[PDB]
Order: C-alpha cells, then structure tokens, then sequence
C-alpha cells in the first residue's frame, strides 16, 4: 500500500508541529491576566430598532462612516439604513430571495449579496443615472456563497460552500487566485486591519489564515470540537475569535499559532452563531441560538452583561468602526442597536 | 478522493517550519493593546450623555 | 482537531466474529451521536447503525439487525462494534462516524462522500 | 443643513414604505416549496412538468401562487443551507423506490432538526413501476434488505385499486407505514407528513401538493386558536 | 302612590269606556264568564309590590255568580298569587344584582390587563389580535357602562321622575354598545369560518367591512327602535321593558347569534374531521371535540342562542335564572382569561420578558 | 309583547329591581290579598 506509507510520515509532522505548540506554551492567558481588575457590569439598552424586513435577517454589515448599515433577509430585499434617524435610504430586489451575506465597500459605493445561487451580486449605489441597478454578477463558485467581503472597489473576497474561497475582480468578471484546502463548507471570513492576510472557519471545526496576495495558506489552528459559524479578527490584527456549534468562543493568536483562551458556561449549549470584538478589544460579543447575545471579557473569559431583546436567533452582529455602537440582527426580521 | 492525500504532505511541512513567538509575550501583547486603548473604547468605559448620536 | 482511528478488521473466515473498536480523541464523547458506515467495493457509502449519548436508543440498518451488536464506553470513549455470523455479500471498508453536532438527535452527512469528522476506514475481508 | 438632508430623507422612506408595503402583499400570497429528493430519484420530472444553484418554478392553481425551489450542484452535505428552508410551506420529498435505507436517514434527520420541527414533509413515493415490476419478475428483491416485510400483512384499511398484484400492494404499503413509522415516534404535532404514491407519468401530482398545503394551513390556523 | 292611583284610575276609565255578568273590582274588571271556570290576567302593577309577571285567578260557580267568602260574605278575588311569590323573588334578584356587578368588575379588571399585554407587546400583532382588541374593548366599555347603569341610574327615583336628556342619551348608549358587542361576536365568528372553513390559504383580509360591522351597523337598529320609540311609545327615560320594539335590537341580535352558531358546528365538524383523517384515540379525541367546543362557546357568545327561553318551574327557573347571569356577566372574563391568560404563545412571551427583565436587574 | 329574550335578561332583572325596590329602601309591609280587598 504506497498510500498507507504517505500518511504514516504526514502524521509524524502533525505531531512535530502538535510539540512545538505545547512548547511555546509556557504560560496561559488566565494567570497572565490574574491581577487585571474586571470591568464588572455594563448595561446597555437597545437604542434604536430597526423594522421593515420580511424574513429573517441572514447578514449585516456596519459602514464604514459608523452611520449607515445594509441588511439582507430571505425576501430578496436589501435595504440600507441610516442608524441614526432609522430611515430607509435604499431597498433593492434581488434575484435570487435566499441570500445569507452582505458587504458594505470601504468607500461607500457598492454594496455586494450572495447565497443559494453561487453567485454573488453586487449594487452601485452612487450611479450616475440614480437607480441602484446589479453592476456585475461574479460567477464561477459551484456551493453557496456564505461570507463575501469587500477589499476595494476593484477586488473582493468571497467565501463558498464549495470548500474554496477566492478573490474576484470586479471588472474583469474573473477570480484571480482560489483559496483551496478546506475539507468542508466556509462559512465565515475577517479581513485583516492591514488587508494583507485573511482567515476563514470551515466546518471541519479549523480556521485557516490566508494570504491574499499570493494566495497560499500559512497556519492552520484547530482546536474546536464541532464546525465554526462566524469569525471576527482582533483590533490589533495579530489574534482573531470563532464562534462554533458546540458553544465555545475560542481565541486565537497568529505569532502564537495556538489556543490561547475558551469562552464557555455550563448553562450555555447552544452554538455561537456570530462573534464580534470592541474598540479595544477588552470586549467579546458573541451571538447565540438562545436568543440571546453574550458580552465576553476577551482578557478574563468572564462574561459581563447579557444583550437579551430578540424574540428569535440572533444570525448577525457587528460592532460601528468607532465602537460608539453594536447592532445585532435575528431571524425576528428586526435589528436592534445597543450602545 | 486520491490526490488530497498527496497533496497534502507538502502543506503541512510548510506549516511546520514557520518561526512561533513565546505565548508569554504573545499575551502581553494582546494585554498591552487592551489597556492602551481602554480610554477611547466607549463601550467599555460608558460615554456621558450628549455624545454619542443614540440619545 | 478531532481524529478517529479504528482498530480491528482483516480477512477472516465466513462466520468468524469479529470486533471493531473505534477510537476517539479531540473531543467529548458523553455528548456525540455515533454511526457506523461501509463503502462496498463498486458501490457508494452506506449505513450501519447508530447510538445515542446515552447509549440506549440502538439502531441498525436492515440487514445486520439480527447479526451485529454495539456498544459504546464512556469512560474510556471508545466505540465498538461486534462482527456475527458474516457472509461474502458485506465485506467492505468499515468507517467509524461522528454525528456533526452535540446535544441533538437529527444527525446530518454522515454518510456523505466528503465529511470532516470521519475516520480512516479499515478494509474487512470475509471469504473462504 | 439639517432641515434641507432630513426633507429629501423623510420623502425616500414614505416611497420605500409605500413599495415594500406592496410587495409584502405578493410574499404572504405566495407559498414557498422545497422539492428534495433523495438523488437520482425521478424529481426531475415533477419539476419538469411545473450557473444557478436553485431552480425558480411558480406554478399557477386555483388562484393560488406556489413557489417551488429545487436546489442543484450544491454540496450533498445538506446540514448548513437546509436551515434556510423553515419558513417554507412544505418540503416535497420524492423517494426512490442500498437507496431506500438512505431514503429513511435523511427523511429522519429532517424531521427531528430544530429548525425544520415546525416545517411539514410532503412524501412522494415516485417509481413504483420499478418496484411493481422488481418483485414480478423476482430479479430484485427487497425482503433481503428489509427483513420485516416477509412477516409483514397487508393493512386493513388499503384500498386494492383494480388491475394490480396483490402482493405488490403490500410492498409499496410497507414503505409507507416504514415512512410513517420515524414520523409518528417523534412527532409533537407541530409539523405532519403525507405519504403519496405518485408515478412519473401522471401529472395529478400538482393537484396532490394544492391540497395537502391547503391542509397545512388549515392546522396551522386551527392551532393558532388553540383549537387543536 | 298618585301615579299609581291615575293608573288604575285610567284602567277603570278604559273598563267604563268598554253565565257570570262581567265585574270590575275596583283593580281589573273581567270579560264575559261562563259558570264552572276560572279566569286568568296579568297581575296589574299599581303597587310597588305587585308583580307584574304573575297571573290573577277569578272564579266564577257553576250557579252563575262569582264566589263569595263565608267570613264576610262578600266578593272575593284569590289575588294571593301576587304577594306570594314577591319576597323570594326580591331576594333572588337581590342576589343577581349583587352577582351581576361583582361579575362585571372582575371582567372590567381581568380585560384591562388583557388590553395592556396586548398592547404593549408588539410581538403578538398579527390581524386576529386586531380583532381580540376591538373585542376586549368592547366588553369593557359594555361592562363599564352597565355598572354605571346599574349602579346609579337605576336606583335613583329622581333621575327618572326628573324626565332628563342626559339619561335617556346614556340609556341610548348603553344600547348601542350592547348591540356592538353582540356584532362583534359575529364578526370574530365570520373571521374564524373565514379562517378555518371556506378560505383556508393565507389570503390577507380586507379589516374594512368587519370594522364596519362591528361598530358602525349596530347603529342603525338603535336610531331605528329609538324614532319609534319616541313617536309610539315615549316613556321615562326609555327604561321599561315591557314594550315589544325591544325587537328592534333584539332581532338581528338573534339572528347574528344564530349564524355564529352554525359557524361554531360547522367549525367543530371540520375538526372533527380533521382529527379523524388520523388514527387516533376515541377518548381523546371527544375530549378535544368538547374542549373545543367549550373555549369556543364564550367567544361566539353560544350560551345565548343555546338557551333561549326560560322554564316556568320555580326552582328550575332559579337554576336558569342562576345560570344565564352567571354566563353573561362572567362571559368577558372567561374570554379574557381564555384567550391571554391561558394562551401559549402570550404566556411564552410574558415569560421571555420576564427573564430578560431579570437578567437586565 | 315582553322580551323573553336571553339578550335582554340584564335589563328586565333592572327595570324589575327598579319598579320593586322602594330606592332600595327597608322593605315595606306586602299589600294584602286576603278578603277585604277586591
């Protein structure tokens, strides 16, 4: 069997890389931070609620300017709003109504959707003529988009069902370089703060950090017991935190290339299905299929308040550019915003 | 399924081969970065009224 | 990272019993649904059986109701299957499989061609 | 500024209210189906007679709007896009009829998901020519694989339709109560299963869906009440 | 006492104006008897005491003449009937005014926190919450406005001896909306066969006609009873009830009731129906059947159609005198209480936002 | 006529305490029935 001889030598290297982990671990987290006192209860009450949608809320994502935001349920509709006055400013038709991403652009002028088409859609919103009108359909994945994010006004990074993930260009209609190694569906994807390098959580419970440019993935970091649904990076851009079906949020670190903290309770068993970090960082907000939203302290795995005003499912959460606030969108078609 | 096996011998000796920095440093880094920033944050420490655009 | 490496299997004779003891590691066991799933020579993947958390809900797929028992071990998460009275028509690649989530009864993909937590099968051989 | 930004804003949202107030009227008319099957089952044809990964078939019956959505060249791996589908009406599932015992698992798995609890299971029974056929002619057979079926009796309350074997009726009855027997072990009563033995040539089936969704409705109102 | 007094007075005048020879004697006079029978009238209502429902007996012997006492020897009406059943029926009234009020507070409580969890809850919206709404403020203004009756109105001699507008206004409105209330039943009765039976797909409804309905058609049989009330029978402040143009509001009153009971059979068949395509349990399945039919008897207001009439037995007539004043004066609670307090899904949301409430402080 | 009706049980048990009850008084001694009254 020259098969069976290939594998025996591959493990040997996956336990080499498992004892240089265990190495570099002298010391955890928890006792580095011992002496760091808690920042103890925060309340924060939902400000404004944002009504209007039909079907459940899939995605969301903050602008860039911490005032509007797009939202994209199952009715194939995408609407813009404007957090501070809750005013609708655009509601687009889509194609296809079984759509679970969204993206807002940098600069503000294209807003992307993608889902059970394999083809992810995207909107001008500055046209010239005044319509918003689909300005190129990027084809080509074979599974259901998931997770698309936006770079520039010319690339974008899009994450499939298929176990790839790629990097279109907007012009030419075609992707530059496909991300290949995961072994199941991606489900969710962070852009670094620099753009220089990416991470993607598969369901075979693993996060992959990328790179963009020549597109080849450096490390790979496991550790969750079931499939990951979301994934956020940190402020500093050097850890990122996942959020899994087996109800652990987990912390992450790129120089460290290991584990470095779990969020958990006894009483929580239901996954996680979006994670988000504060301006600082101190802070951890984590989604839950118990209609229920958990503020995480990222340096002391001690939970600080509970967001609890969703009827359903919360399947999107995102925290404005400058911290000032953090809406989380359910399967209640309803976005609320705390601050 | 024949050549993910193949292949995947070659990705992992490049990813065992990369330089890792000790935890102990890595997670000073990560508190060094919260406090530095702990001031601005609004959401940790609660903004007074008339700030911020929610009120 | 979770990995399931199962021990036993090979050629035996028509009739010998036989015990497929399935290893795990990288994760609980106390709160996994388990399968069991064959790859026939030719053919796709097909089911065996499956236990609950608690061990009491068994069940079988029509033709090894009468002919293989299992048990699974808490204690020491391992998973066995019992191998009786056997014929040439089942020999096959036996994998040892994890239901996707825990806490759940439903258990989806396990028999899927592409699954992440599913071992590396051992080849059975019955034949005289 | 501020009173010239706000007057073009208010006038946006009152015509975005006025259009999406109207197509919320089209959305609560319209019902949404899942045609799924169990692969290379014969749904070909059931959406046949009414690039992408979903198929969009609306079909017009007596002034009703359906919405059917067959979903093609997405992963067999069904366990992450299959929770989008719980605000569906119905999932019309067509079994084949080794690929019958895969039949039963995913119809199982189905049923017991916390998101599809609520969501009812249309069950069609499609190719059972070749099942009429496998038993005459004794090539085939499926006591082998089911051991219970040489115990099995034929129900009390079939009825025979004319022009068939007597011993294929109790073939294609075992299916069904091997169906009914996942769905009435763990039904809470939220959600309901309707078996149908459908062919691949008849196009009544489209008259089969109008009725058993309208039945859906029925129980779902009647319990809204707390009637039932 | 003077008005009675013109009464009987007046009575005796009509006598004047119009085998035992006819006899006035001094209260009613009779018609033309034969010998060997006894004659029966309602009981005039002269007195405070005298009832009017009872009936006066008056025989004539078989010699021709009318019955004379032995002790005096002089003629003699059995007129005990009156005063006989007085006092048991004044306390037995007593005792249902009494249940009447404490019935309708209850309601008025029980339906005010039902309005304020309906209300302040936008979760639960949906178009039979709209119509559970109307309904619950119905009941509350009728409940309202017949304590105020009950309680002010008519005790008070004066407010009737006054000859007011005010009240007579009030009196309209009570009827107005008593006649809301009972068209509002067969609103929320259309809506449940509109529902269930006839056009089962989620079709959205059209709220206009069934507002309409509800508050602006039970109008036109109070303008109408009223015009005639005042041309034909004008009386004090339009509170007597012996006149027959009561039917005005009483008839399509009925009718409405009479339709929301079909509805509720046609429902319950449909049901039952329904429960019979599945195999199961006799047992359980008649005790849904009447569950069913009990938690849909206060809501389409059945009781009424269902017992129409009342006995002339007295202490069966107590028990449906008993009966009906404790199903009509309770009959807004037990809606209340049927359809927020047990509901699943109100209870469900109370709960949730209890927890979040808690975990808040 | 009378009502008779189940609808309007309210009102004739009103208009009945009304025409009886002396303003919800003490009550009075019953008018006599016996021989020497008509």
């Amino acid at each position: 069997s020259e098969l069976d001889q290939l594998r025996q030598e591959a493990e040997q290297l996956k336990n080499q890389i498992r004892d240089a982990r265990k190495a570099c671990a002298d010391a955890t987290l928890s006792q580095i931070t011992n002496n760091i006192d808690p920042v103890g209860r925060i309340q924060m009450r939902t400000r404004r609620t944002l009504r209007g949608h039909l079907a459940k809320i899939y995605a969301m994502h903050w602008g860039t300017d911490s005032r509007l935001l797009v939202s994209a349920s199952q009715d194939g509709k995408l609407i813009i709003w404007d957090s501070y006055t809750t005013n609708k400013v655009h509601a687009i038709p889509l194609r296809s109504s079984w759509v679970m991403t969204c993206a807002y652009a940098p600069s503000g002028n294209y807003v992307a959707c993608g889902g059970l088409d394999n083809i992810c859609s995207i909107y001008n919103l500055k046209t010239r003529e005044g319509n918003v009108r689909v300005s190129r359909e990027l084809a080509g994945h074979t599974g259901y988009l998931s997770c698309c994010r936006f770079l520039d006004d010319n690339q974008i990074v899009t994450s499939s069902g298929d176990t790839t993930c790629a990097l279109w260009d907007i012009e030419t209609g075609q992707q530059t370089t496909t991300f290949t190694g995961h072994t199941g569906d991606v489900m969710s994807l962070s852009l670094a703060p620099d753009t220089r390098l990416f991470v993607s959580g598969a369901c075979d419970a693993s996060a992959k950090l990328w790179d963009v440019r020549e597109g080849m993935c450096r490390q790979t970091f496991t550790g969750h017991e079931s499939d990951i649904n979301a994934i956020c990076f940190f402020p500093n851009g050097n850890a990122f935190a996942t959020g899994s079906d087996d109800a652990t949020c987990r912390l992450f670190d790129l120089r460290a290339d290991q584990e470095l903290m779990t969020y958990s309770h006894d009483n929580i068993i239901c996954g996680i299905t979006s994670v988000s970090f504060s301006k600082s960082g101190r802070l951890l907000l984590a989604g839950y299929d118990d209609f229920n939203c958990n503020v995480w302290d990222a340096l002391k795995a001690d939970r600080a308040g509970v967001l609890a005003g969703h009827d359903n499912r919360v399947s999107c959460l995102g925290v404005t550019d400058d911290g000032m606030a953090v809406a989380t969108g359910s399967w209640d078609s309803f976005l609320k915003i705390w601050n | 399924s024949i050549a993910q096996a193949r292949k995947l011998v070659e990705q992992l000796k490049m990813e065992a081969n990369i330089d890792r920095i000790k935890v102990s440093k890595a997670a000073a880094d990560l508190m060094a970065y919260c406090e530095a920033h702990a001031k601005e944050d609004p959401l940790l420490t609660p903004v007074p009224a008339s700030e911020n655009p929610f009120r | 990272q979770v990995q399931l490496q199962e021990s036993g299997g090979g050629l035996v004779q028509p009739g010998g019993s036989l015990r497929l003891s399935c290893a795990a590691s990288g994760f609980t066991f106390s709160n996994y649904k388990m399968n069991w799933v064959r790859q026939a020579p030719g053919k796709g993947l097909e089911w065996v059986s499956d236990i609950s958390q608690s061990g009491a809900s068994i069940s079988y797929t029509g033709s090894v109701k009468g002919r293989f028992t299992i048990s699974r071990d808490n204690a020491k998460n391992t998973l066995y299957l019992q191998m009786n009275s056997l014929k040439p028509e089942d020999t096959a690649v036996y994998y040892c499989a994890r239901c996707p989530a825990p806490f759940t009864r439903d258990c989806f993909d396990v028999t899927s061609t592409t699954y992440a937590y599913r071992g590396q099968g051992t080849q059975v051989t019955v034949s005289s | 500024d501020q009173r010239n930004e706000e007057k073009a804003q208010r006038e946006a949202n009152k015509k975005i209210e006025k259009q999406l107030q109207k197509d919320k009227q089209v959305y609560r008319a319209t019902h949404r189906l899942l045609l799924l099957g169990a692969g290379e089952s014969g749904k070909n044809t059931i959406v046949k007679q009414m690039t992408s990964g979903i198929f969009e078939t609306k079909f017009q019956v007596d002034k009703v709007n359906f919405h059917m959505f067959d979903v093609g060249a997405q992963r067999d791996e069904r366990r992450k896009w299959i929770q989008c589908f719980n605000d569906v009406t119905a999932i019309i599932f067509v079994v084949a009829s080794n690929r019958l015992q895969a039949a039963l698992k995913l119809f199982d798995s189905i049923w017991n998901n916390k998101w599809l609890r609520d969501t009812s299971v249309i069950l069609f029974l499609n190719k059972q020519d070749l099942l009429a056929e496998k038993v005459l002619a004794g090539k085939s057979k499926i006591e082998d694989y089911f051991p219970e079926f040489a115990r099995y009796t034929t129900p009390e309350d079939a009825t025979p339709e004319p022009g068939e074997d007597p011993r294929v009726t109790r073939a294609k009855y075992f299916i069904r109560d091997e169906f009914l027997r996942i769905s009435t072990a763990s039904g809470d009563g939220r959600h309901y299963c309707y078996p149908h033995f459908t062919c691949s040539v008849d196009t009544e089936n489209i008259r089969r869906v109008f009725n058993d969704c309208r039945d859906i409705i029925q129980r779902m109102h009647l319990r809204q009440y707390e009637l039932l | 006492y003077v008005v009675g007094r013109k009464k009987m007075m007046d009575a005796q005048y009509k006598c004047y104006d119009r085998y035992c020879n006819r006899t006035w004697d001094g209260w009613l006079c009779w018609d033309d008897t034969p010998a060997g029978v006894l004659s029966y009238q309602f009981c005039p209502d002269y007195f405070p005491d005298f009832d009017p429902s009872e009936k006066v007996t008056k025989y004539c012997d078989e010699k021709g003449v009318w019955f004379k006492h032995p002790e005096n020897n002089r003629t003699w009406s059995n007129y005990t009937m009156c005063n006989a059943f007085t006092p048991e029926k004044l306390k037995n009234a007593y005792v249902l005014y009494y249940l009447a009020i404490v019935g309708h507070s209850l309601s008025i409580f029980t339906l005010v926190i039902s309005l304020g969890i309906f209300v302040f809850f936008r979760s639960l919206g949906c178009q039979r919450v709209t119509l559970h709404k109307n309904m619950f403020l119905t009941y509350i203004l009728n409940s309202m406005i017949i304590i105020i009756h009950l309680v002010e109105v008519v005790p008070n001699g004066e407010l009737v001896r006054r000859d007011p507008v005010s009240c007579k206004i009030l009196h309209f409105f009570h009827q107005y909306m008593m006649a809301c209330n009972y068209f509002w039943m067969l609103c929320e009765g259309i809506y449940l066969h509109t529902l269930i039976v006839v056009a089962v797909f989620t079709e959205k409804q059209r709220l206009r006609w069934y507002y309409l309905l509800g508050w602006g058609f039970p109008l036109v049989p109070t303008t109408i009873h009223a015009i005639t009330r005042a041309v034909y029978f004008n009386d004090n402040c339009w509170l007597s009830v012996e006149t027959h143009l009561l039917y005005i509001i009483h008839g399509p009153v009925m009718a409405a009731l009479v339709v929301n009971f079909f509805f509720l059979l046609n429902i319950v068949r449909v049901l039952v129906t329904k429960m019979r395509e599945t195999h199961e349990a006799e047992s359980h399945m008649y005790l849904k059947a009447v569950k069913a039919t009990m938690i849909l008897v206060p809501l389409l207001g059945i009781q009424f159609v269902v017992f129409p009439w009342r006995p002339s037995n007295k202490m069966l007539g107590k028990i449906y005198d008993y009966v009906m004043h404790s199903l009509i004066h309770f009959q807004g609670f037990f809606v209340a209480t049927i359809y927020c307090f047990c509901n699943n899904e109100v209870q469900t949301t109370v709960k949730r936002q209890w927890a979040q409430f808690k975990i808040q402080w | 006529x009378k009502c008779n009706t189940a609808t309007c049980a309210t009102q004739r048990l009103a208009e009945f305490l009304r025409h009886s009850s002396n303003n919800f008084g003490p009550i009075l001694p019953p008018t006599n029935v016996g021989s020497n009254t008509p």
